[PDB]
């Protein structure tokens, strides 16, 4: 239509005195003409063009006001000294209409940036309240750019936004409410404060219905305050309003993840709130489907069916029929395949082009999603070969030939073989690459090669140069895994062919003289089975489902392993006792992101514990250096070294730890408390993940105690015959002590308590004891630290309740003693 | 919408007909200029009549202290502004202000200058120190100037409202209004600023029943007011607390929230007919004139909310890197005790409703916001909604995962792990709660502490308290009271005997089970 | 806040008479064009409210010489969508004093424009009341 050069030029007119609303309007009109017609301004021209436009926002006239607008949120990026029309557009803004109201927030706001933010908020206030949705919504919208320059005038908007969220005008509560829930986001909690409050309604919005299902798709119960119940009153998990969209959303969410458990006035488990709306017009879309549901796709497939399955057989328009393949694809699963795949393969009858190699790719794509077997999935691969022949691809010859050396290999050579008399160099380099690779690969034995030779040999001549350069490269790994193949490989390789064309040349001249030539240790090492040149995932499959509608390697299985190797770094602690164990009860001290994230394990060694203690700072204005977890014990242990976590950032663990020497003459258990708080040097930080001050002050946190509990120092195993477990190991450092377990009414109970406390296994499991005997003889069995095994026997007696004696034995005093201590 | 307030009636005095009520500018006095032909000024604090001046026979319309000359002015229906020292008591000066009563008059404590509104259509100025001469008079308003506001971003810039349907911002330098508002629509009664140093307001009030808010920044309209139910007689701005109060000829005196204009309170007294509206500069106490007499009105808010904890997350609402509706605030700064050490505030997570008190837990795992008779937990400092809970009053206790509660039913609550507690709910009834291990409900002129074992009355005060609190071992408690204070000890073992046995009565206790320490 | 991807009012062959983006996913006339072909020819000479392209619901409707189009999310359905196209065809009818052909959105190039803007801002749904964006915006 225009030129942008002429039209950029003619606005400087404006810089000077000519304001004229008409002629500079039209000149705009222009402008946006430009770039809606498609057209790219030149900068120049653009930055000319802009400053003179600021001159005519002074003539207050609605078209020129509007022309403005727009003209300078297009030309504002591609501009220089914009600032000046900030007043301007203030000037605008509080001028009373909707013309100049909505638009010139948008435009506005478009251009302010966080110096200017501070001068838009009196008249953003103003322009948010209004229950004039243009008004209202481009200051809603406007307030989410703005939450970009900066955060904290937005914010203080929550107020204006709230207010608006409480229309049941349908722009006014969409904008507010999904405004609100991006601007007041300074925890999940105050958000859920917002959506609460409307949560309980029946609104007559329903893109706020659709902003706010989103919001509400995940389980909240923190919703202004607490409440007992993921409950969504606004349709999600309720079905106020039909509107087959909406009733999708909250549909397929709401099914097997509750929002809210079904109603009768509202489904939310069951299968019925899609199915209700399901025979409908072109809006049957929504309506049809499924995803999820309960307890799968499969019982809510059958509603719908007729739905999809006839628009999908009928309509050969494809905008009808893509809606209809969809719906037929979401009400699948592993039961529906079998109906799945038949209307599948009567779908391309319908649209048959791309659409065609879909469905034939679809059908096997099932088959492997959905298994009907990994057999049926090769002989629907073969169809798909059978009917392309072209549009199968070179990610195909991978992709089949490594799904088909799962099990499939010796006959689909076989099938590919048959596949291959198609059509001599039209069938295309990869079908002839899939025969020749997999005839090279497998080496068969199952037909004769010689067919599959022959087939090749011809395609090879009129295709492509990488084939011809599979084809003796191929044949070379055939050579060196078969013996036999050697005689075929040289009258196929001395043709001009498969030898002396271009690459095939080279890549012959290389693999050919190592077969002739050489030792083939080189030929013998190369093929390992003669496998591909790369093995990905399977492909088909995704691609297929948007198309038609259109290594954790390990060390520890043990906590006292994977602690005994973080504690392996350190020195001191396996230098002063190893490890015997570590905790089968590690005590997180301090709740996840709130101050700090602190879980503190116990191990235990030959005379020592070392508490490791995962520091995390997850305080947002700090960043912490030189951190250390200090400990009190309880008893007397000597804390002989605190090893530091060097930093601990915002949202960044380390580790510091304290070892400590165990007592070995304790009368008293090893069941013990130790008082913990972690000291450390902060610095200022802004919240990212780390960032510190030039300087700073000394602060403490303070944290959970950690129990140590006599299961840490033992661990468990069971003996098969405790008397001469429990006589070995010695009856010299023999005491016993009578308890009574009051709060234990029965035998079994008792015998969980003291291997709990413990850290034994009773032996022969004895866990499980008649119930209600009177008498009883507990075994218990594990090893201590130090490597020593501790031996436990409890005589129980049952009254009401339990009374045992409880003589235990060790190769040590300080088992016994801590055993017969902890448990009463 | 919600809003700390607490209406309270400092001093009343009964009186023909009171245009014009007043604070004094720097004394905790506010006058009130009768239609008694006498200006009276009373001390609403200590409830002492200072002084009263007979200005006139006729009608005294406005009355406001010179507070540096340590004289008042009033104006009164001899057309006149008669000045007189409030403590030499005598009359200072006498001068005529106007062609017509003087209904307000306003006072510039930086300036010399009085400028007086007068119903002869002409605002006047006089300067106190020339001995009442007549500085400047201007001329712009073409009806009966209702009221004169002096703005308080430039004392040279006064407003003056005429019912002439604007208010005319005028500057001294110049006769002549330099631009008009028209900010009503039925005659503009009243104007004032909403002050500060960055406040450009503006209000009117008008006989149309309603009051509207402008801002003389931008010139808009920024929203009406409902006023009252009958012609809005004056409208102002309070400074500290986001509402407005109005005044209305049906005796009813409206307070609204300057947020969504929804009703926070509707106030009579039995004195009906308000005519005027004034507030205190520095906040929290405003009077209104009626036609039976003046009322001083204290408003409420008068301290805030605000917890610390150990993790150094000492959590406030509203103030400076925070907001009101969400919540913040850290305090990791350790400077000299001998000044008031920074804001240090670090951003803290969601928040779904408003704080009527807010608080951080006392060792650090939970935040509370209560407010609305709800009461949301939030988590100490990643603040994902732990908890919800209910809570027209949410006290912690000092064990601090038990807390008190007032559910308000009659019955003080306990909620523990933000749980309610059933288990804890006083055989006494409840008007009140104190926090604490022994829980002090206070019904029938008695304190009553319970247990949170089986609820029984375990002893009774006698003197009610403001507090318990009770110590982290939970056999001591502090006791504020009227008394002053009381440590009481509770033995452990006498209650544990004494409640099985529910020997303490149901409104009266065992006195052992608690003893008083001192 | 986010509902329609774009909003393009074609000629019949899906060449750009007008095309306005409400995503940043097409700025350069090249590829503004090409995505206005790209529905097009999927949507065309089958007229319904529903059209499956690129993944997203397309919502679509003809006139003489044009096809209008709302691009937006297809975890909604059509009818959501087809408020906006409703809106797109009838505020332009009533704006240009002509009902959408290639004549009225030349002959008027300006309330085009203007109009469309205000019933799609920045992907979010603006507007979607014919009347008021025909009021709301001044020829």
């Amino acid at each position: 239509h225009l030129e942008k050069s002429a039209v950029l030029q003619e606005a400087r007119v404006f810089n000077e005195t000519p304001i004229n609303p008409r002629k500079c309007a039209h000149i705009l009109t222009k402008i946006l003409y430009l770039i809606n017609q498609g057209e790219h301004l030149g900068t120049t021209e653009a930055t000319e063009a802009f400053f003179a436009m600021t001159k005519l926002f002074q003539s207050n006239d609605p078209t020129l006001r509007r022309m403005c607008y727009l003209t300078i949120k297009e030309m504002s990026c591609i501009a220089e000294d914009v600032i000046i029309v900030t007043s301007s557009l203030t000037k605008d803004m509080t001028g009373k209409e909707d013309n100049y109201r909505g638009p010139a927030v948008r435009a506005l706001c478009q251009i302010t940036d966080s110096t200017m933010l501070q001068a838009v908020e009196r008249y953003m206030k103003q322009a948010i309240v209004d229950k004039v949705p243009s008004v209202s919504s481009s200051a809603l919208v406007s307030s989410l750019h703005l939450l970009k320059c900066s955060f904290d005038v937005v914010k203080r908007w929550v107020n204006e936004a709230q207010e608006a969220a409480s229309s049941d005008n349908i722009m006014v509560q969409y904008h507010a409410l999904g405004l609100l829930y991006h601007v007041r986001k300074n925890d999940r909690l105050a958000v859920s404060k917002m959506i609460s409050k409307f949560t309980r309604h029946g609104l007559k919005s329903p893109f706020a219905y659709c902003m706010m299902i989103r919001v509400a798709s995940k389980q909240l119960e923190e919703e202004d305050g607490s409440r007992d119940s993921p409950l969504f009153d606004f349709i999600e998990s309720c079905l106020r309003n039909k509107h087959e969209m909406v009733v999708y959303e909250a549909a397929s969410a709401i099914v097997n993840l509750p929002g809210c458990s079904a109603k009768e006035l509202a489904p939310a488990v069951s299968v019925l709130q899609l199915f209700c709306s399901s025979p409908k017009a072109a809006l049957r879309y929504a309506a049809v489907r499924t995803l999820n549901k309960v307890a799968m796709k499969h019982p809510s497939a059958v509603t719908a069916c007729n739905l999809d399955l006839e628009n999908l057989v009928t309509d050969s328009n494809r905008s009808i029929a893509t809606l209809a393949i969809t719906t037929l694809l979401k009400t699948g699963s592993e039961s529906s395949i079998d109906r799945l795949m038949k209307q599948i393969s009567s779908f391309m009858s319908e649209i048959s082009d791309e659409f065609k190699v879909v469905v034939v790719q679809a059908i096997s794509a099932l088959c492997q999603k959905y298994p009907r077997k990994h057999a049926v999935l090769m002989n629907f691969l073969f169809t798909m070969l059978r009917e392309e022949g072209g549009f199968e691809y070179k990610r195909a010859i991978v992709d089949c030939i490594i799904s088909i050396i799962e099990e499939n290999s010796e006959s689909k050579e076989t099938g590919l073989s048959h596949l291959c008399e198609f059509i001599e160099d039209c069938e295309f380099t990869v079908l002839a690459t899939r025969i020749l690779h997999l005839l090279g690969q497998e080496g068969p034995k199952t037909n004769n090669p010689s067919k599959y030779i022959r087939f090749i040999y011809n395609r090879v001549v009129l295709e492509h140069e990488e084939v011809r350069a599979g084809a003796v490269s191929a044949l070379a790994k055939f050579g060196a895994q078969n013996e036999e193949m050697l005689p075929s490989i040289l009258v196929l390789l001395k043709r001009c062919v498969m030898d002396d064309d271009n690459e095939v040349r080279d890549r012959a001249t290389f693999y050919l003289n190592v077969l002739e030539q050489k030792q083939k240790a080189l030929n013998a090492g190369y093929i390992l089975n003669g496998l591909t040149v790369s093995i990905p995932g399977l492909e088909k499959a995704l691609q297929q489902y948007t198309l038609e509608p259109s290594q954790p390697e390990k060390v520890a299985a043990t906590r006292q392993e994977i602690f005994q190797e973080q504690l392996a770094a350190v020195p001191e602690f396996q230098g002063l006792g190893p490890l015997f164990k570590s905790s089968p009860e590690p005590v997180a001290l301090t709740e996840s992101e709130t101050e700090y994230v602190i879980r503190c394990t116990k191990h235990t060694f030959s005379d020592h514990l070392v508490f490791q203690f995962d520091c995390t700072n997850t305080l947002n204005d700090q960043t912490l250096e030189n951190v250390t977890v200090q400990m009190e014990p309880t008893e007397a242990y000597e804390v002989l070294s605190y090893v530091p976590a060097r930093s601990l950032p915002y949202n960044q663990p380390g580790t510091c730890y304290t070892l400590v020497a165990l007592p070995t003459e304790d009368p008293t258990a090893v069941a013990c408390t130790f008082s913990c708080v972690m000291k450390f040097t902060v610095k200022d930080c802004d919240p990212n993940t780390g960032e510190i001050d030039e300087e700073g002050y000394e602060d403490e946190y303070v944290l959970e105690d950690l129990e140590v509990t006599v299961a840490d120092h033992i661990q468990k195993v069971m003996k098969v015959n405790f008397e001469a477990a429990w006589d070995e190991v010695g009856d010299e450092f023999e005491k016993e002590e009578t308890f009574t377990l009051s709060t234990i009414k029965t035998l079994e109970e008792a015998v969980g308590n003291i291997v709990k406390f413990l850290g034994m296994h009773p032996c022969e499991r004895s866990d499980k004891v008649p119930e209600n005997k009177n008498t009883h003889t507990l075994l218990l069995a594990g090893v201590f630290r130090g490597g020593h095994d501790i031996l436990v026997r409890s005589r129980l007696l049952l009254l009401d309740t339990v009374t045992m004696q409880v003589t235990a034995r060790s190769s040590e005093e300080l088992p016994v003693d801590i055993i017969l201590a902890s448990v009463g | 919408m919600p809003l700390r307030l607490d209406i309270k009636r400092k001093l009343t005095a009964r009186s023909d007909r009171v245009k014009s009520v007043d604070l004094h500018p720097t004394e905790p006095w506010m006058l009130a200029s009768l239609y008694n032909g006498s200006v009276c000024v009373w001390n609403h604090e200590t409830q002492t009549l200072v002084k009263t001046f007979e200005v006139c026979d006729l009608p005294v319309r406005a009355a406001k202290f010179v507070a540096r000359k340590n004289w008042v002015v009033t104006g009164a229906d001899d057309m006149q502004i008669r000045v007189f020292n409030y403590n030499t008591l005598e009359r200072v000066h006498m001068f005529e202000a106007h062609s017509d009563y003087i209904r307000c008059i306003a006072v510039h404590p930086t300036q010399p200058f009085i400028l007086t509104s007068s119903d002869d259509m002409l605002i006047k100025l006089w300067d106190w120190d020339k001995k009442w001469s007549c500085s400047q008079v201007f001329e712009g308003h073409t009806h009966y100037v209702m009221q004169i506001v002096i703005n308080p971003k430039d004392n040279n810039q006064f407003a003056s409202a005429s019912l002439d349907r604007t208010i005319k911002v005028w500057q001294l330098g110049s006769s002549s209004p330099n631009f008009t508002l028209e900010g009503h629509e039925k005659g503009v009664n009243c104007i004032d600023y909403y002050s500060g140093g960055d406040k450009p307001y503006l209000i009117s009030g008008a006989d149309d029943r309603l009051v509207k808010i402008w801002d003389y920044q931008n010139k808009t309209c920024v929203q009406t007011l409902e006023g009252h139910a009958q012609n809005v007689s004056c409208a102002s701005f309070h400074p500290e607390l986001p509402i407005i109060i109005t005044g209305s000829e049906d005796g009813t005196v409206r307070i609204w929230h300057s947020s969504t204009y929804r009703l926070e309170s509707t106030l009579n007294y039995g004195m009906e007919r308000v005519w005027c509206v004034a507030s205190l500069r520095g906040s929290n106490n405003v009077a209104l004139g009626y036609d039976e007499g003046s009322i001083i009105v204290k408003l409420g808010r008068e301290e805030p909310a605000m917890s610390m904890d150990a993790n150094g997350k000492i959590i406030w609402a509203k103030h400076s890197e925070v907001q009101q509706a969400n919540l913040k605030a850290m305090g990791d700064t350790e400077i000299k005790d001998g000044e008031r050490l920074p804001l240090a505030v670090k951003d803290m997570g969601s928040c779904e409703i408003y704080p009527q008190t807010i608080q951080h837990n006392p060792n650090g795992r939970f935040v509370v916001v209560c407010g609305d008779g709800e009461y949301i937990i939030y988590t100490a400092m990643a603040l994902r909604n732990k908890s919800f809970g209910s809570a027209q009053e949410f006290a912690w206790a000092h064990d601090s995962s038990e807390y008190a509660i007032r559910e308000s039913n009659s019955i003080v609550k306990i909620f523990k792990n933000f749980k309610e507690k059933k288990s804890f709910k006083p055989d006494f009834g409840a008007e009140s709660i104190y926090g604490g291990f022994l829980l002090g409900v206070r019904s029938v002129n008695g304190l009553a502490f319970y247990d949170w074992e089986n609820t029984e009355l375990i002893r009774r005060i006698e003197i009610q308290p403001k507090h318990i609190f009770w110590s982290d071992s939970g056999e001591l408690v502090c006791i504020a009271t009227e008394e002053s204070f009381f440590i009481l000890k509770y033995l452990s073992e006498k209650v544990l005997a004494a409640q099985e046995t529910h020997e303490g009565v149901t409104e009266d206790g065992i006195e052992d089970a608690f003893e008083v320490l001192g | 806040l986010y509902t329609v991807k774009a909003i393009l009012i074609l000629d019949n062959d899906g060449d750009r008479l007008f095309a306005k983006y409400y995503d940043d996913t097409y700025p350069s006339v090249k590829e503004q064009k090409a995505f206005e072909k790209n529905i097009f020819n999927k949507t065309h000479r089958t007229d319904s409210e529903i059209a499956l392209l690129e993944g997203l619901t397309v919502v679509y409707k003809s006139s003489i010489d044009l096809y209008f189009y709302v691009i937006g999310s297809s975890y909604e359905n059509e009818l959501m969508l087809m408020a906006v196209l409703n809106c797109l065809f009838d505020s332009l009818s009533q704006m240009l004093r002509k009902n959408v052909e290639k004549r009225a959105l030349l002959e008027n190039m300006e309330g085009l424009f203007l109009a469309v803007d205000e019933i799609v801002d920045g992907g979010v749904i603006l507007e979607s009341d014919p009347q008021q964006v025909v009021h709301r915006v001044a020829l």
